[PDB]
């Protein structure tokens, strides 16, 4: 293409960029947060599951 | 070269358009919810 | 003639941009310097002159009028390019044609969220 269709095709690449690693830094905190909860949900439910397949 | 903002939408390449509609449905949606409200809020003021 | 002579006429160039390159060519060849892209300074003179025939007489000049629809060939879509720039801020209206559309099945082509016609509501027929 032309020098302005470049860029801003570049420009609009940039911002997705920057948008999708702030996104994934959100992610991973909230992952960290999500295992936190999830051992002791996890044996919760274990414990509940116990029952049917002990019988 | 730098980036700046309200760019995905300058471009108008597929993001743009994606993004617009995306936001145009959303809109519609909230407006269709709030005229409704605004009949219901007319309906029951009349007296 | 015919819209002096009270009669209406329609007149196609096709295209313009050609007529844009043998301008550029003959100026080359009588020594004129070159402009932009190589084109000669009076590009646009060429077209404006040439489309500003292109008139609606009134009834006392007969009544007669002269439609033009110039054809111009962008390269890849850029519309933005000098001849394009030119004759698009030298015409009425525009009819946009799209190769993204010609392709996804939409023939003809045209793109009718850019294509404009300053006329518009005149010069149609009441009920279209």
């Amino acid at each position: 293409a032309t020098l302005k269709d470049i860029t801003r095709r570049l420009k609009s690449i940039k911002n997705i960029q920057k948008i999708t690693k702030s996104m994934k830094m959100v992610a991973a905190a909230k992952y960290a947060r999500a295992e936190r909860e999830l051992k002791p949900a996890r044996v919760y439910g274990v414990g509940s599951l116990a029952l049917y397949e002990k019988a | 070269v730098r980036s700046s903002a309200g760019a995905v939408r300058d471009a108008g390449g597929a993001f743009g358009k994606r993004e617009q509609a995306e936001e145009e449905r959303y809109f519609r949606a909230r407006a269709k919810e709030q005229l409704a409200a605004l009949k219901k809020h007319h309906e029951n003021e009349i007296s | 003639y015919f819209r002096d002579n009270g009669k209406h006429a329609l007149i196609i160039y096709d295209d313009l941009s050609k007529q844009a390159v043998a301008y550029r060519q003959m100026s080359l060849l009588l020594r004129r310097p070159p402009g932009r892209e190589a084109y000669p300074g009076d590009v646009f003179y060429l077209h404006s002159r040439l489309l500003e025939r292109a008139a609606k007489m009134n009834d006392a000049f007969g009544g007669g009028s002269l439609t033009a629809l110039p054809v111009i060939e962008t390269q890849a879509g850029d519309v933005s390019a000098y001849i394009p720039t030119n004759v698009i801020s030298i015409t009425d209206g525009q009819i946009f044609l799209e190769t993204e559309l010609f392709y996804k099945g939409i023939r003809p082509a045209i793109n009718v969220g850019l294509s404009v016609s300053r006329v518009g509501s005149a010069a149609q027929t009441r009920a279209m």
